[PDB]
């Protein structure tokens, strides 16, 4: 009874974790690209409004 | 792709928009010159 807790404890901790460094790879342009694009957009905006 | 057209979109809107306003002076500045000549013309008419 305590050995089908450790088993499936383990396994599922060690695959959870392993998955996650794998997952975790893959974000960085998002929000970057968005405020790279307003940043030196805010000027040319002002630009069309005035 | 959104990103990078739209900048050079109003990258050149920027010129297009400020080649007008130029041209809209010139045609303020031709139009009080031509206002004062008009006004000066009828100045000397009545002396």
């Amino acid at each position: 009874k305590e050995e089908t807790k450790n088993k499936n404890l383990e396994e599922t901790n060690v695959m959870k974790i392993i998955l996650e460094t794998k997952q975790t790879k893959y974000y960085t342009e998002l929000e970057q690209m968005n405020s790279k694009f307003q940043s030196d957009t805010s000027n040319k905006v002002k630009d069309h409004q005035f | 792709a959104l990103y990078q057209l739209i900048t050079e979109k109003l990258d050149y809107s920027l010129k297009v928009l400020q080649e007008k306003f130029h041209e809209n002076n010139s045609m303020c500045d031709e139009l009080k010159r031509k206002e004062n000549n008009f006004k000066n013309r009828l100045k000397q008419l009545t002396k």
